[PDB]
């Protein structure tokens, strides 16, 4: 190229100046770019550490407990690793030749329900599959989505149906380890870390209940698209109830200049907890609307409500109105008719409707677009937010439910869900068998945790 | 050991925090007649808040 | 259907927790943005002052930084690809295709360095470029980056000979590569050229030979042989046309004089690369490599690269990609990273135990980076909370630390792919060779005074 | 259900039912005792639910 | 938002006023339902035509 | 006030030829049900209430 501009071309832009430019730029106290102010930070280090198991040997379908190790000034990261067993179908299965076996969608975020973190012997936090799905679908940092969908299953290999050994597809589901991070209040932000050095009189422990492998495997019919429970004799090698699972946590070490200075002082921290409303069964054939009474304690921040298809326990994370069916090419395909069962929703305080009967698309798209860091890519996942930024650790606008009386949420169902509830569909239509749906509501609230005299407690409770 | 569930409150939050917010009405100029006039001859008006 | 007055119960709800969180005379509020003035300036792009030779393939040329600019804060290199046409006189006959290597840029350039006068300041290469782009890429710009540097699914598509069905030629389009430098890392870090009238700044860029930049693949046996001038039409143009551009900013006369004649201290990040270590999985399964770094290291990236053929590049998988249906390139079914486990040793003190490769691949990027790689390999470990943060975080200095070692245990797939015996289009039809590469990212300090610069600690 | 059916009557009652049903939860140590024992009033307690 | 003029229709301009009684307005969006399209075999393009 | 101008439905439907790749304007008789000039639409906004 022939660039005749040169440096001198910008002198005119520098020279041009008016009252607007004087008001915006300029001034003796105005800061400038190209100069970064540097400030010292604390001297520390971090390194992974094994978590000490104190409850027998982990196994599928059982509950196992692991303590938090000492000697670390702070713990700010926790994850679980689990090696899945090798699955190979047999021709002697109940379904015969017309039968495939595949892992359920979202293998992780499944088989981990009611995971809890307890101080001493007091339940401090607890989450489950619905909260995990909603949080990872609403506050997902883009760019790491591929990594998450490769590390928690759904890697397009574990979820592909595999025919019997004597059929065309004799591939066996690989046995590869998978990892699931544990979302806790200390793991939410670096600034919130557990003072293990300051809490020596409480046993910090993590209780994790896995799920039976019977309902973790989807046993699909090749032609009619039906699901039946899996048995031990159906697959080669049986079912191994025991499994090797580990918990890893990251510790941080700091110098004596402050690790002892901050000790002996009362510290108040703000944390985010979970409250889950009881699940209600919905039958669209009889009723067109369903009211759910919600009762919560502290300043709620967000409300996630979804309707889940619970026809088969084997299939999970199915918020569509029609169950998935097998498709050509040894792959699973969403059926032609697959829409969220909720047609509209509204929120009522006392006898006054704060939110009118707004459309489902509102909660589906508009609210995530404005008050979230991501928009879900799957049907369902309806959200309301009382705060400008859901994912912000700093408190934002929120309404306390302790002083608020009974509140209700009314969901008006869709004709697609109504017609899908009744069966009669042909093969591979998803709704060939009658469908049953359940409504789940999850809330996120703030709380205050106080550390004093080597122990922690809730000053408000 | 007071908690949220066992409090004697609820239903009274409006009367407790009744001063958190108020309602704003449309602005209106105050046009009032000063004198009605003498034998229906004179008279004038004054705008208090134009 | 609700109205504004439908609320007010949210405001009526106000307890001790709400008093602690919200409220207060000194409490800040939203819906009000405190506006503060900033400096008056402007920016514009310029070329880089050519002071040494002309660009050519396989040679190294250095370009000076233009003066008379208040601040320079950017740098990119543009280069136009030549035209490639296949001929029936190829050594492979009809069963032969030519295609551009994957990641055309991040290749064709090695040992790119920035020098003050002639004192080396920092330097990067293919491994560091690939690792940084795969670990710290902001989404939304991923497609743009994968378009500006090649990887357009047009250069990498194999093209058969003229007599075959595929007679398409590789288009000649210009591609641009940004240069990751300490001044380009952050806006607040820029070269004060007005404060430095004595020193002169050079960028040394070394190209790569055109033989290994093109992949000549046999679509039947999946073998790669070096290309020659007679194979392609026209010939191999040794000389190439390339330029370097940079964005220069100007500041106000009121404060340039005030800031002139002072002392400044800056913090920058540098890159160190350990020599490549040839690994032979046939002899054993464990390989130990000593790491010798100097300054306060912040992150480490270690990979194993298949180095069987120089024509194919940026292939950190045990099996080389082969041809496929539709005149495309695809990776064979058996394709895993050769590394199975890794560990660190700080003078007979195992810092990290024999962790799985999946840990380095996923968990560390998920927690201490802005992105997660979408390709095999690219294993990292960072001592700092945020890799991409210019501001310093927790790190360890290797100057006061003794010798440290990294141990890697390979995989059964790697050891079986090391030997030959592969079938047609299986990737491992020929014996494979692997090289371990380790790179480190650290910190440093730059002092500006008396119109000159130098490292206070050297 | 067998908890309420058997364990609670075994500890906080003078008899155990011999028929199906009849599930019990007692806040006090002895149901039959006329002297007051541990018990909470529902007047000050916001409406509870049984599932 | 309180409609003040115009009937929402294709090819016309309509105005909507901002409701009062609030304090801050910090968002705005529009919603509209598209009609249903049903191509006919009697179109000018005949069979070779897609809408 | 907020003023919104909505174009006619003619400049919203693409009527593409199957083979020759030609585009011609749409007509009322081309599609069934006519061309409903009226449309269902509203405008929403979010308000924020602060302390007295």
């Amino acid at each position: 190229c022939t660039t005749g501009a040169g440096v001198t071309s910008g002198f005119i832009d520098l020279a041009t100046y008016d009252n607007l430019d004087r008001a915006l730029y300029g001034g003796k106290d105005a800061t400038t770019y190209f100069i970064k102010e540097h400030y010292p930070v604390g001297w520390f280090t971090k390194l992974p550490t094994m978590a000490t198991r104190v409850s027998g040997n982990p196994a599928f379908g059982q509950e196992f407990s692991v303590g938090v190790p000492r000697s670390g000034d702070y713990v700010l990261n926790a994850w679980l690793t689990l090696k899945t067993p090798e699955i190979k179908l047999l021709e002697t299965n109940r379904l015969g030749a017309n039968g495939t076996v595949r892992w359920t969608k979202n293998l992780m975020h499944n088989a981990v329900e009611h995971a809890s973190l307890t101080f001493n012997d007091i339940c401090a936090q607890q989450f489950n599959t619905a909260y995990l799905d909603a949080w990872t679908q609403f506050n997902m940092c883009e760019g790491k989505r591929i990594g998450y969908d490769n590390m928690i299953g759904n890697t397009s290999d574990m979820t592909n149906p595999t025919p019997a050994q004597g059929q065309d597809g004799a591939r066996t589901l690989p046995s590869k380890n998978l990892v699931l991070p544990l979302p806790f209040f200390f793991s939410r932000d670096c600034g919130l870390a557990l003072p293990t050095v300051v809490l020596p009189y409480n046993e910090i422990r993590i209780n994790i209940k896995l799920r039976s492998l019977q309902e973790l495997l989807v046993f699909q019919n090749k032609d009619t698209g039906n699901v039946i429970p899996i048995s031990a004799t159906d697959i080669a090698g049986g079912l191994a109830d025991t499994v090797e699972a580990y918990v890893y946590m990251t510790v941080g070490l700091v110098s004596n200049v402050e690790r002892c200075a901050m000790a002996g002082t009362v510290r108040d921290m703000v944390v985010e907890q979970m409250q889950a409303a009881p699940t209600h069964i919905v039958n669209p054939q009889n009723t067109n609307n369903v009211h759910v009474d919600m009762r919560f304690s502290h300043a709620v921040k967000a409300l996630f409500f979804m309707v889940q298809n619970v026809t088969y326990k084997s299939v999970g994370s199915n918020y569509t109105c029609v169950t998935p069916v097998n498709g050509p090419g040894n792959t699973v395909m969403e059926p032609a008719m697959s829409v969220d069962p909720i047609k509209s929703a509204s929120l009522t305080y006392e006898n006054t409707t704060r939110l009118a009967n707004m459309g489902v698309e509102y909660y589906s798209l508009v609210q995530p677009w404005y008050f979230s860091a991501s928009i879900p890519v799957y049907t369902g996942y309806h959200m309301y937010s009382y705060a400008l930024n859901v994912g912000s650790v700093h408190p934002s606008g929120s309404t306390n439910y302790g002083r608020l009386t009974n509140a209700s949420i009314t969901v008006t169902m869709s004709p697609e869900s109504v017609v899908a509830a009744a069966g009669g569909g042909n093969n591979n239509s998803g709704y060939n068998e009658p469908q049953r749906f359940a409504l789940v509501v999850i809330a996120v609230n703030h709380n205050v945790i106080r550390i004093m005299n080597g122990s922690m407690g809730f000053p408000i409770l | 050991c007071a908690t949220y569930a066992t409090r004697k409150d609820k239903g009274w939050e409006l009367n407790e925090n009744r001063c958190v917010w108020a309602a704003s009405v449309k602005p209106t100029s105050g046009a009032i007649m000063t004198n009605v006039g003498v034998h229906g001859k004179s008279g004038n008006a004054v705008l208090m808040t134009p």
